[PDB]
RNA sequence: AGCCGUGUUCUGGCACCCUACGGGGUCUUCCAGGGCACGAAGGUUGCGUCUCUACACGAGGCGUAACCUGGGAGGGCGCCAAUAUGGCGCCUAAUUGUGAAUAAAUUAUCACAAUUACUCUUACGAGUGAGAGGGGGAUCUGCUUUGCCCUCUCUCCUCCCA
């Protein structure tokens, strides 16, 4: 799982747009791993966490965590560079035991990935709308 | 590939340290230039000289991979890393300031760095003959040497054993249900007639009547976690020994041919062998992800002792049970450390370090006078390991299979304890 | 068996301090009770234990135990493990004869309340001076 | 009496198998030569030890052991590894004078041997029968 | 942030030595980088560590600190050492980081702080 | 320091003599290795064993002992085999310390010696002529 | 001699079960009674603690650092017996320098002051080997031209008890 640049092709509403996650490190006082959209200022680019903890004595449970983070610009008629206003946050925290499998670890993998295109969640966070 | 390199998945996914691969790596050749460049800056015969030339011409060493391994141990000991290093001819940097004053007008002073030169490596030797000797004499005296303390420690775990029992009865009585044969163990510690004073309760006496007891497990078992530390650090033989061999450097011409340069350098090879020990059965495939540590040992000790402790009035039967079924865990857990011990791991040694030197310049009359400092830039260091031990060993299984009893039986004697 | 909650104030020298201890149990064997502070940490929860003694055959005199602890809790100590740096002992012990009075008893308390209370002990307690 | 791999043909009721034992190391603190089976694990179930006591204020009287010992095992019908359910095992022991000779330890040995061959011990052990 | 060998060409106090920095392990427990000289023993001797602190409860403001160690024996007789610490808020830009580190080496190798460091002498 | 046959020549009053010990074996119990004249009984067989102590922390000292012995046969005129009627020791006994040199300790072993060989020795025991 | 307690023990019962409504077997101890033995921190200093004293001061005991007396283990040496090893004896911290040392010079005994393992300048101090003790809880994807739990403290004739 080694870092590098990763590159999400169509992504969005009509899926037309792609995204450019540039390698920045791994943060080792959390065995953290980070990736971040090409830009200059820190507070105005898209960033995706990656984060793998062990069994450890008090949990006896792996966990991979996953996260995204997307602000929005509203850049001013002048005056500075843009604001953060508004900030899209995503996370995934999958979870299993010490004798799990890869085969079932993948499945939860897919399963959510094409739970995350069905029209249920679609609309679910595209349009706000209570699961009805 | 997923792993690093010196690693490998088990049969249920589990981390492990690939042999194949510690033991018998791929060597590979390298000729990384290092410092390929030296400067000269002084006068020399009244030219003042501040090039920069190269000075390598060619470089070829064998060396292993970079490697990670993991304990196979409870105690934590890791395996031996077989590791090269035998550069076809050894390296060491001179920032010597050479200077003369000759008649007839023939001065010269200037200072030189980044100027090395490469030499012999007398790779061809072995002192096993000298090495293996000294094992035998010392497992003679291994055992006149600790068994006192082999045998305390064997007693101790006897005494933890009986503590636990005695608890273990205490606790019986308690689940049982009886205020008077409860202080069946009372009367062990008080050394007297203790006589009642009104109605008591189950949990009551049990909760601190029990404090010598609580004191004594908490005293000894620390006692014994001492001891082991001591005991498994004792599984383990390392011996060296040391002679030293000067050599000779041949000619060279930092200038272009217009000094000499000769002397000696003294080096010492060291030839070590170290012996280890432990399981002869589970140290392949030893479980790192699931075992308990080792603070949860002072932590169950000091529990009872604890005068904080909610449970005790809310779900004393839960938190006794706990108790009991970690101290069986750790048992179990440091019982692998005396099952079938013997040789499991072995390696051979052979570096050469520097220690002094000597420089003479020999051009017209001894005319230069050298006042530098020497350093090394590669030294040979070869260590393989090796499973043919040609000796008599010490096969420290009989010596512990007590050991092993005794922690089965109190491990057995513990999780018999049920709710 | 003390099972009370006690809702002490005026801590520190401001006086704007409170603190409240819950009972934590009792420990039938010298007539010892135990309490409290909220939380879950050692450095942060204080400690107070009372004991309270008859007479049997060693000694003819009662005896009212008092031990509290009041640790230094740190907040920085290199993660979010609150650790003790300073504790504070605190030993009061109490000698009645078996033919004093609930009066007498008052006394000596009353008195030593309003002796901790007053600018009297706070010097040699707070700032450590001698009687000059 | 060097110590080397050791090839037993012509064994068993038939005398048709054969046995390869290794040696191992040598007790020090009793001085007592090993070999078991080839293996793997069989090396470290089934065992052949021999020792030479030689004279001494204790012995006279140089005296020369042997044991043998053969664990059978077997694997429950669920289980992974085999568990021991019986153990059999013989010690032979000569005790010869300062003044025996090479000669008389010879035709010791080579007696010993006949006899284990002769039809009588043959079913005072295969059989159990005594002899009568 | 790629960590590797690193060659300080024309320093001291005319600019000739030159310092070999290789790469160490990486301080997991307060995630810093360190680098030393090429050895063998100056390896445990000269020191230069790295971090970057993301911002946090107490950091806004991200702080880059760079430690220089310098011992120097004879048993080490004396230590010389220096830290900067540059504090730069989020929204701060490349453009003004490479400033600051631009001004700061120009500032390091104009008369004024030579003459401040070398020997020590205030701007009188 | 391998055991082999140890062919001593020229040996005795006259120096015409020979000895032909072969490596017996080595004790490790105590670590000292034992050579043997070929013969077929023990009791009247020329001995000789080496051993060398490491520096301990009861000693801290190197040691290295060499025992010899030699029974003499006084065969009797039939009747039986023979039997040992005298037996002649040496005892020697070198002790250095950790530090010590190879050429300190080969010198002073060729020291010893030529000191057997010297006149003195000689008849000091040979004719056990007291040293004057 | 009393008994406090500890140990030793036996009689009736406590308890059940059985027999038959005659009577018995018992284990776990305890209630009473009876038989018998027994009760001691070596001394000093110093610290924390329990109790009595009381203005305070002190006292007893406790746990303990260190100091001295004896005793033991190792203890080295020789004497040895038959090798291995068994027995006998003798012996232990020591070295250097200063006081006294005889009329005058040494000067053992005593006192006084330092030393203790190797290398490094012999300055301070540093490094390493060995051992002793303590704290940490130390495994997950670390290095390794070092072979492997981390760290603190103490010693280079020792360890143990009264």
């Amino acid at each position: 799982a080694k870092l590098e640049t990763v590159t999400l092709g169509n992504i969005g509403k009509d899926g037309k747009q792609t995204l450019v996650l540039n390698p920045r490190g791994v943060n080792p006082t959390n065995g953290v791993a980070s990736l971040s959209q090409a830009g200059a200022v820190p507070a105005l680019e898209k960033r995706v966490t990656v984060s793998v903890s062990q069994p450890s004595r008090n949990r006896k449970n792996y966990k991979v965590q996953v996260k995204i983070q997307n602000p929005t610009a509203c850049t001013a008629n002048g005056s500075c560079d843009p604001s953060v206003t508004r900030q899209a946050y995503a996370d995934v925290t999958f979870s299993f035991t010490q004798y799990s499998t890869d085969e079932e670890r993948a499945f939860v993998r897919t399963e959510l990935a094409a739970l995350l295109a069905s029209p249920l969640l679609i609309d679910a966070i595209d349009q706000l709308n209570p699961a009805y | 590939p997923k792993l690093p390199r010196g690693l490998r998945f088990g049969a249920d996914n589990e981390i492990l340290n690939d042999f194949q691969e510690l033991w018998f790596p791929d060597l590979f050749i390298e000729s990384s230039d290092t410092h390929p460049w030296y400067t000269l800056k002084g006068r020399v015969l009244n030219a003042h000289l501040d090039d920069r030339l190269p000075n390598v011409g060619g470089r070829q060493v064998r060396r292993t991979p970079h490697r990670v391994t993991v304990p196979i141990a409870s105690s934590g000991l890791r395996p031996v890393t077989t590791v090269q290093y035998d550069p076809a001819a050894l390296s060491f940097l001179l920032n010597a300031r050479v200077d003369w004053d000759f008649g007839n007008g023939d001065s010269a002073n200037l200072v030189i760095n980044d100027f090395l030169f490469r030499t012999f490596a007398p790779k061809e030797f072995d002192f096993s003959n000298s090495l293996v000797p000294r094992y035998t004499q010392a497992f003679s005296a291994f055992n006149a040497k600790y068994g006192t303390m082999i045998g305390e420690g064997l007693e101790t775990i006897k005494y933890l054993g009986l503590l636990l029992r005695r608890l273990r009865e205490g606790y019986r009585a308690v689940k049982r249900g009886d205020l008077r044969a409860l202080r069946r163990v009372i009367q062990s510690y008080h050394n007297g007639k203790w006589k009642p004073a009104t109605a008591g309760n189950l949990w009551l006496e049990f909760r601190y009547g029990l404090m010598p007891l609580f004191y004594d497990i908490r005293d000894v078992m620390l006692d014994w976690q001492n001891r082991h530390d001591k005991i498994q650090r004792l599984l383990r033989f390392s011996v060296g020994h040391g002679e030293d061999y000067v050599v000779e450097f041949d000619n060279l011409y930092p200038a272009v041919a217009y000094f000499k340069l000769k002397g000696e350098i003294t080096l010492e090879r060291r030839h070590r062998h170290g012996i280890s020990y432990a399981n002869r059965e589970g140290y392949a495939v030893f479980d790192n992800g699931s075992l308990r540590p080792v603070s949860d040992w002072k932590e169950l000790a000091t529990a009872f002792i604890n005068p904080h402790e909610v449970a005790w009035e809310l779900t004393p039967y839960s938190f006794v049970v706990d108790w009991f079924l970690n101290v069986g865990d750790i048992l179990a857990q440091q019982g692998q450390l005396y099952h079938n011990i013997d040789i499991v791991d072995g390696f051979d040694r052979r570096d050469i370090r520097l220690k002094s030197f000597t420089i003479k310049g020999e051009r017209n009359g001894r005319p230069v006078n050298v006042s530098a400092s020497l350093s090394a830039v590669d030294l040979f260091y070869s260590r393989l390991h090796t499973s043919n031990l040609p000796f008599a060993t010490l096969d420290l299984d009989t010596t512990f299979s007590s050991f092993k009893h005794v922690l089965d039986s109190i491990f057995l004697l513990t999780q018999r304890v049920k709710r």
